[PDB]
Parts: C-alpha cells; structure tokens; sequence
RNA sequence: CUGGUGCCAGCAGCCGCGGUAAUUCCAGCUCCAAUAGCGUAUAUUAAAGUUGUUGCAGUUAAAAAGCUCGUAGUUGAACU
RNA sequence: GCCAAGGAUGUUUUCAUUAAUCAAGAACGAAAGUUAGGGGAUCGAAGACGAUCAGAUACCGUCGUAGUCUUAACCAUAAACUAUGCCGACUAGGGAUCGGGCAAUGUUUCUCGACUUGCUCGGCACCUUACGAGAAAUCAAAGUCUUUGGGUUCC
RNA sequence: UGGUGGUGCAUGGCCGUUCUUAGUUGGUGGAGUGAUUUGUCUGCUUAAUUGCGAUAACGAACGAGACCUUAACCUGCUAA
C-alpha cells in the first residue's frame, strides 16, 4: 500500500502463490518453494540461472503440489508430456 | 533372575568393540584382558562383565549380531558392499510378459523390438 | 554468551541476514529467541496473568504456576506467550521466551485517505479460539482502541492506534482471550487486498542466498 | 484436477457418465432401418420402443420390449443414421 | 454421550425388529442387538472316540455332530465370558479374533 | 526450453521394463490416474514410463543447483533401499539414513541428530511418512518414489514407479544418482557410467 | 501498620473473612477515587450476540411436534 | 390366488410452472389400558404358597386372575431415536451392498439364466482424512456462519 | 528470672507406617483452545522403569542395580 507521498509503506509484501495465487503466512511453514536450474545440450547446467515455483502449504497438504508443479513446469516449458489441460 | 544391568551391557559392548581381534574366548585371558584395559571397581562386576562378553564371543561365533559392530565387521561390510554381479536387467535376451506395455511403447515412440507378449 | 545451532541462528550471529521481515518472507520457523532479540531490540513486555492450574496426583496435587505474556514493539511486532513453571520469575521469564519466539508481524493501514503513517488495522479481521471470538475492524483517527484492558494492552504492544473490537464467548478465560486476539491481529496478513495483486519476483531467499557462508 | 476443461471434456470421460450429467443433455438412443429376412421392405425402429412393432409385409415380431433396449430376435442387418 | 455409533446395535432402514430370547436367563433382547454364538459339538468325547468304535458297529462309521446356536444379552454374554469390556480405540475392532 | 539431449534413452527404458518399474500395485488412489496407463486386465495398473523419465529428470534438475551438496537428505525405511541410498550418499555429496527415522531430527534443535537438510529425498511415502510430516514442519521440499498406492501429501515431486521390487529401487536410485551426476561435474552423456545398477540392489545376501 | 472481642459479636451487592498472630469485626494512623460533593434505595438503558431483522440456540447443556395430507401466510427455475 | 397401490430405472412419451413449507384443519398411529362378542395352549399384572437375611413384604421355584389371540367400536403416548424438521445447490479418497440400465468376438447353462469385470442413476450403510465445524465427545453433515442473509414451519 | 505448667493443628531434629517394594523429577520435541498427554511400552523376561526389541520421540538425572559389613574355601607375600 501507499500513502499520499505515494512511497510503499508497510513490513514486507508476502510471496503470492503460484498454484492457487494465495498468500503466504508468516509460520506457513507446510509451503516450500523449489528451484530448478536451466540445462544446456549435453547437461552442464548453467551456475547462477534458475526458476523457482512457491507452493502454499494448504496445497500441499492437500496432495496437489505435484500437479501444480506439473502445470507450472509444463508453462514455462521445462517438462514435457506429463501434463494435459484435457481430462 | 540374572538380567545383566546397562552398566555391564555398556562396560561389555566397549571392550568388545575396542579389544576384538586380539580377545581369547577362554574365560580365564578374557577376564585377565578386561582387569588390564577396565578400570573396574569391583571383581564381582569385573566377573559379570567378563562372563557376558565372553557369551557374546560364543554368539558372535555362532552367527553375526547388528548389536556390535567393530573394525573387521566395518571393513566386512565395506568389502561386501562393493559387489556387483553381470547386468541383469538388461540381459536375459529380451524382456517378458509384455502385453499392453507393447501397445504403450509404440505410442510413446520408444518402442523397443524384443517383446514376447503373454 | 549465545551459540546458534542453526543455519538461520549462525547467519544471524553472523550479521549477514538484513532484517526479520526477509526472514518472514520465507516464513522460516524460528527456534531460537536470540535472533528476534537481535533484529528486534527494545521489546517492552507485559504479564497479563499469573494463575495456578493444578493437577490432581495419587497423594497431594501437582500445582504449576501459568503465566501469559504479551511482548511487543509498539511498532509492528507482537508475540503471545503462554508457559507453566514451578515459580513467578521461572514462568514469566519463560513465558516471554515462547512470546520472542512467537513474535508475528502486524499490517496496519488507514481508515480513509492515505495520510501520515498507518494508524489502524486495514480491513476487518477475525479470530476465534475456544468459542471465544475476537473481531478487529478499522476505526477513524483518533477514536482510540476500544476494547477490553487486556486487548487494549495488546493492541497498544501491537502498535495500532485507532481499533473498534467486538468479543463473543466466555472472555473470562484470558488465554483463550488473548490466543484469539492474537490470531485475529495475525491474521491480517493472510486477507488478499487489492493492493496486494502485484507479482513479486520471487526472491532468491536468505539460505539460498548465502548458503556459501555455511561452511566449517 | 485444479485445472480441468470443463468447456472442452475429453470424449471417453463424456461416454463413462449419464445422459444428462454431461456438458449438453442429450440422447442415447437411435433410430434404425430394418428389412424383413424375406421381405424387400424397409422399417425405423426404435432403441427403446415400448410397443410391438409389426410389420405389414410377411414377417415375425420385429422387436420384443424389455426394459431397457428393444431385443432383436429375427436375422436382420440394422443401419443407424 | 453416544458410546457407540450403531447405538448397541446394527440396524438401519428399520423401524421395528422381532425380539428373541437369551439362554442362561431368557431375556427380552432385539434379534440384531443380541449376541449370536455358534457352538459346533461332536456326539462324543475326545477320549470317547475309540470306546465308541471299539463298540459300534457299520464299519467304524462317520460319528454325526451337533449344530446349535446361542443368543446372549448383553449381561449374560459379559457374565459367560464370551464377550468382554474392550477399550474405546479397541471397540471398533468387528473382525473375530 | 527443454533440451531433447534429456531424452528416453531407450536402452535404460528397456532397463526399467525389465526391472517391473511399471507393474504397479491394484490401487489408483486418483491423484495418480494422469501416471498411469490403460489399466491391464486382473487389476494392475501401468505406469507411462514417458512421463515416469520426465519427472525423473525434473527431480535430478530440483536434487541439482543447490549450493551445499551436504544438506540433500534421503530416508529409506525398508531394507529395500538401503543399499540404494548408501551408494546414492556415495557418489553423490547427499545424506543419507536407513532404517529408524528417530522422529524428531529436523525439530527438536537441541537433539545431537539434528542436521536440517535443505531437500529430503524419499524410497516410499508410506514406509516414510514421518520423514514428510518433519518436512512439512520444517518447510523442506520433498521429492519421492511413489506408486499408485501412495499418500502424496507434502510431496512436491513423485517418480511413479514400482517402489515395491528391490530391481525397481535399485535401478531409479542409480537413474536419479546417474542423471544428477551427468547434470553437473562429470560424466558427460555420451560415455556411459562405470558403475551399473546392480550395485544398488540389495542383497539378504 | 498497632491496641480490644475471638466461627461470637459481626461483616458480607458475589466469592469470601471471623475456632488469639483478624490485611475483610471496632478504635488510632496513612493512602486511595470524587470534591461542595460523596453514598444509599428504586425505575430504565448499555452490558444482553441472555429476545438475536441486523444478530441467538435446538445430537449430548433449555428445546425438531410419532408420521403424513394440506388451507390462509411466506417463498417462488430461465427467457421478451 | 385375487384386488388396489408404490419407489427406482429405461424412454427423441404427454401437460407446461401445475412447486416447497406449513397456524388452523384431518388420516394413520407399537405396547399397555376400555366397551362388548367369539376364543382362551404357553407365558403372565393381582394373588396363592416354601427357603433367604434380623426383618422379605421383592428377586427365586410351582400354580394362577385381568391380560397376551380375533371381530366391531374407543384413545392418542413411549428412549414413538438417526435424542439430529422439510425442499434446493456445492464440497474428498476407497472398498463392499440392494434395485434398474448400458457394454463384454470374458467363463459357464439343459436363449436365456448363473458368475466376473467396467460405467451410470436411485437407496441402506462402512473405513480413512479433516480443507471445514464444534466446548469437546464427534460430524460428508452437526461443513459452505464475526468472511454472520437460498426458501419455510415447530420450539 | 525457673517451670517434667499447656499447645506435636505452629514447628526444628529424629523415629514409626504407606513401601520387607519399585517407581520419581526435568528439559527439547509431537497431540489437545485448555485441564493434560507421549516420553514412563505391542511383545518376551527379571525381585526390579532389569534387559532385548519395536517405538513421536530424543536426550537426562534420582532410585533400584550398583556400594559397604559379616560368613566360611585357600596364600609359606614383612610376623609373633
Ligand atoms: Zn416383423
Ligand atoms: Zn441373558
């Protein structure tokens, strides 16, 4: 939020969800957030690239962290034939 | 009721694991070793501690016990770990019993030509 | 002298983590109080009661002293603690151990128009614990914290200025009174505004970031 | 699960539930053309007729109505349109 | 306090079940809440066997058995031993041991 | 995006048909119907090993990119996995532990067990479900062998596979520990590993 | 804090204290809230989300009628 | 055996809002109780005897009245219970089970039936879990309620 | 000032029973809003919470055990 100076005051803005777009508690801590890195031909993944996926714990409880995982990875094209929007 | 206490158990599994390879099964050098390397306060504890090690010298004898380890039980352990027979699930001709895999391996692509069926 | 046994305690004692909010942007679980004492120093604390629960044994009874303590900033910072020991000084002084490490952040916002600082919390927040419920609603500048003395008190440690609050349930039992109200100050945090619709990077992370540091 | 096409379901999902749970209602049944065994005529009969159909030419009871679909009895070959 | 789910006995879609009576005292005690045991009998002892055969006749023949069926209450089968007090977590168990 | 160098790799794909890596267990457990193939007749279902490989390279690329290779866990339970997960601490800079759990190891900061890993690596869900409970406390990410007849509560990867037969443990802990070796380091793709999956069986003996 | 009585005298809105060490009984002292005001009794309001339209509750604390039909009454699928 | 009726299912069958809830108002309403007739084997209120303890007077054993049966008239309640009003929508995983329907170049039977498997609708339920609720016991409803409002009776 | 004048319901020290046997107190974690619970036990065994074993528990301490006295079997180790 901003004040009439129009300068974000406030603590901090909590990481939104990326499965369910839900934000993260301060003590969520069922939600992780993993990281995979980008590979080049022949492996030797590039140090210092990298895209990370946050997930909420009220997903993870659930069981639907490896769908969404799914989902996201298949957006953003680093998996392949593992996830179908028909079903 | 002769149930040894965890002081023995503790005092017995120490002696044994440091003082294995050069232990004598015959009661009466096992129980001079544990009077030279223990300092015991009492020759009664020293006898019970003598006579449980002593059995478990007869049952480590008679097979292996996971309740003791030691140096030749380590460098048993890492000696077998390293054995590796002929590969086996890559071998034997061709792969069996494969009757809907066949159907999901041509659709994938990946479709490999030995396949028996039923 | 404090040693971390930690990951998050050894770079905090190392002076390599910028400021507790990083660490609650990650929502990592704090087990040492030292490290909130360190990011957050002048923490005024406050006993809201001491009472003697007691537990009928085979021969006489088992008393323990409770004691609940509500530890706060005045500036964005709060922390319940609720702890059982055999004295006063042994249960405050754990009592305000569990409050350290229970410290919560609180977002504040405006009644109206976004003049000056913050002042109230932004939207209507809610809390129940027990059959006992806690509604936290915004108020006007200047129309103070009307609440009960023990909300009031916390709500003054919290660091909100104008707050109308409403209670239901059996507000004579204090711990569930102040559990209550410490989830409904919490959780104001967890209500997706508006404002709150902007994607963040997705930041690198404070272990991540300086897992180099770990070493020996 | 959490991302399903509800607008566009697949087609075996849509034939492994009823009638009117699918995305549009509709009919199971059909109409089809039957010819005599020894006769040169033609009949439409329904799936799940509840009456005897008879045929005008020289023939037996076309069709005999059970509960569900109408039981063929008689060598005929069905076309379905 | 509902102790039990079934209330003490299985009965759903029912309104009304024709009682039976127990054994040892010959109880009023519903068909469904009361305890049916099956006590499967020979004709003979154990040890009765061969003074039988040494004095049957037909060929040393198939000795016959007896089938009975016994409806305890609830007091009577706890008294008789042959249902007893089991704790909560224990209660659900309705398997045979 | 995705490379097509990361690929089936046939020859380990007749591996994993040979090891029963697709003969699952008779339960579907739903969350599981999109790894599954055409279900076979006497109640056994198939696993698509296309997108069993696919989420193997996505669990070796999600073990890689961490700074610290000490602080990957891995829990085995049963005596299955033990010797997978030993040969995996072995060529790979991982932790690994066998057999009891001792609940606690992530929480209670004072025990002299504690480590706090960063990813914690899984042989069954079910045989391990205490591992991913502290993991879910603990906020750490989980990646696990699962089978159709797995919880997948707090796990955020799943390799689909038999997770039963000592050849299907086996063979995927010496896939994963081959795949997340060729992604950094050494071991380029074209020259084959000196090591083969045998190793990793475990033997009664 | 000090003298007198000692489950008595008595307080005491409620809990509760009083059977010789009475911080609650009556006398001295000090302090506390208000101040030319303080206290008491009654009627009412807020408390009372214990009259609930906002806004109660009905398995076990008070309460789903033995069941069904059905009139006033209330509510009433989508489309111009 | 006859008569009248009922739900679910199948249906490219017919009308087209004809529906939900009920103050009042009425039908049915266990057992026991009442009026009479017929019938009354066993059990059995009341009662009759004999141990029983100090007293038994009640439990126990035998007998035994009204009653338990039926017909024609009454009443109107019980732990009449799922201690949980009715209608409508949504909400997770599994396996059994009753009725119906769909499919099987599956097994079996002197044209169909029996068994098995899959899908679906309508019921009786069971196990796990708790996103969620509660004071908790517990609850797929007692959830979708301080983020409080789908409609409507009783209390 | 003395009191073998009273108060063991004011107590100190001690002693006798509970207990000639076998449990007790924490901490860090997990469950419950809370009182509380696990740790402190399916199983086997011992006099023993003694031990093996699984084990949301882990790590501890006290006690028991352990320790001390006595009773015989024997050693020419400085003896009377
Ligand atoms: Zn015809
Ligand atoms: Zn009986």
């Amino acid at each position: 939020m901003e004040n009439e100076a129009g300068q974000l005051v406030d603590l901090y803005v909590p990481r939104k969800c990326s499965a369910t777009n839900r934000i993260i508690q301060a003590k969520d801590h069922a939600s992780v957030q993993i990281n995979v890195c980008a590979v080049d031909a022949e492996g030797r993944q590039i140090p210092g690239e990298k895209t990370t996926y946050a997930i909420s714990g009220f997903v993870r409880s659930k069981g639907e962290s490896d769908d969404c995982i799914n989902r996201l990875t298949t957006q953003d094209g680093l998996l392949e034939g593992v996830w179908s929007y028909q079903r | 009721g002769r149930v040894r206490t965890k002081t023995t158990k503790r005092a017995s599994r120490v002696v044994i694991e440091k003082y294995y390879p050069r232990l004598t099964l015959d009661f009466q050098t096992n129980k001079r070793i544990v009077d030279e390397v223990a300092i015991i306060a009492s020759k009664r504890l020293r006898n019970k501690i003598a006579g449980y090690t002593t059995h478990l010298m007869k049952r480590i004898q008679r097979g292996p016990v996971r309740g003791i380890s030691f140096k030749l039980q380590e460098e048993e352990r890492e000696r077998k770990d390293q054995y590796v027979p002929e590969v086996s699930e890559l071998e034997v001709d061709r792969v069996n019993v494969d009757q809907d895999t066949k159907d999901m391996l041509k659709s994938l692509g990946y479709d490999q030509i030995p396949v028996r069926v039923l | 002298e404090w040693v971390p046994v930690t990951k998050l305690g050894r770079l905090v004692k190392a002076g390599k983590i910028k400021s507790i909010e990083e660490i609650y942007l990650y929502s990592l679980p704090i087990k040492e109080y030292q490290i909130v004492d360190y990011f957050l120093p002048r923490l005024n604390d406050e006993v809201m009661k001491v009472v003697p629960v007691q537990k009928q044994t085979r021969a006489g009874q088992r008393t323990r002293f409770k004691a609940f303590v509500v530890i706060g900033d005045s500036d964005g910072h709060v922390g319940l603690g609720i702890k059982c020991a055999k004295e006063v000084a042994t249960a405050i002084r754990g009592a305000i151990i569990m409050g350290k490490l229970s410290i919560m952040p609180i977002r504040r916002g405006y009644w109206g128009t976004a003049l000056g600082d913050p002042h109230t919390v932004p939207v209507k927040v809610s809390g129940k614990c027990g059959s006992v419920t806690v509604r936290l609603v915004p108020a006007p500048r200047g129309a103070g914290l009307v609440a009960a003395p023990v909300t009031k008190r916390f709500l003054q440690l919290a660091g909100i200025e104008d707050c109308y609050t409403q209670s239901r349930g059996s507000t004579k039992t204090l711990g569930n009174f102040v559990k209550a109200a410490f989830a409904a100050a919490s959780l104001t945090y967890g209500i997706l505004t508006p404002n709150l619709w902007a994607e963040r990077p997705f930041g690198q992370t404070p272990i991540e970031e300086y897992a180099d540091i770990l070493m020996q | 699960v959490l991302a399903v096409d509800l607008l566009n379901p697949s087609h075996e999902s849509e034939m492994r539930k009823h009638k009117l749970k699918q995305l549009v209602q509709g009919p199971r049944s059909f109409f089809m053309d039957v010819k005599c065994p020894g006769c040169f005529n033609i009949t439409t009969v329904f799936s799940h007729a509840q009456t005897v159909v008879i045929c005008g030419s020289c023939a037996s009871v076309l069709c005999q109505p059970t509960g569900g679909k109408a039981r063929l009895m008689e060598g005929c070959s069905f076309r379905r349109k | 306090t509902q102790k039990r789910r079934n209330n003490g006995r299985n009965k759903h879609g029912r309104g009304h079940v024709k009682f039976v009576r127990c054994i040892n005292c010959s109880r009023a005690v519903p068909k469904d809440k009361a305890i049916k045991r099956w006590t499967i009998r020979n004709m003979v002892e154990t040890a009765a066997i061969r003074d039988l055969s040494e004095a049957s006749v037909y060929s040393e023949y198939t000795i016959p058995k007896l089938y009975i069926k016994l409806q305890y209450c609830v007091s009577c089968a706890i008294h008789s031993r042959v249902v007893r007090v089991r704790s909560r977590e224990g209660r659900r168990i309705r398997t045979p041991p | 995006g995705r490379p097509n160098i990361l690929n089936a790799t046939d020859e380990d794909i007749k591996q994993l048909l040979a090891a029963n890596c697709h003969i699952g267990s008779k339960n579907l457990e739903v969350r599981m119907d999109n790894y599954v193939w055409k279900r076979r007749s006497d109640g056994v279902h198939i696993l698509n090993l296309g997108k069993t490989w696919e989420k193997l390279v996505l669990a070796a690329r999600v073990i890689a990119t961490i700074e610290n290779p000490a602080d990957v866990c891995v829990v085995s339970t049963r005596t299955y996995g033990h010797r997978a997960v030993l040969k995996f601490a072995a060529h790979t800079g991982a932790t690994a532990i066998a057999g009891r759990f001792t609940p606690g190891n992530f929480t209670n900061y004072i025990t002299r067990t504690y480590r706090e890993p960063r990813l914690i690596v899984v042989t069954d869900p079910r045989a391990d479900a205490q591992a991913i409970k502290e993991a879910s406390f603990v906020n750490i990410p989980v990646i696990a062998l699962c089978d159709t007849d797995s919880i997948l509560n707090h796990v955020d990867i799943a390799i689909p596979t038999n997770n039963k037969g000592r050849k299907s443990i086996g063979l995927i802990w010496y896939l994963l520990a081959r795949e997340v070796l060729r992604v950094r380091g050494t071991l380029s793709r074209s020259a084959p590993w000196d090591v083969m999956p045998d190793l990793y069986f475990y033997r009664d003996p």
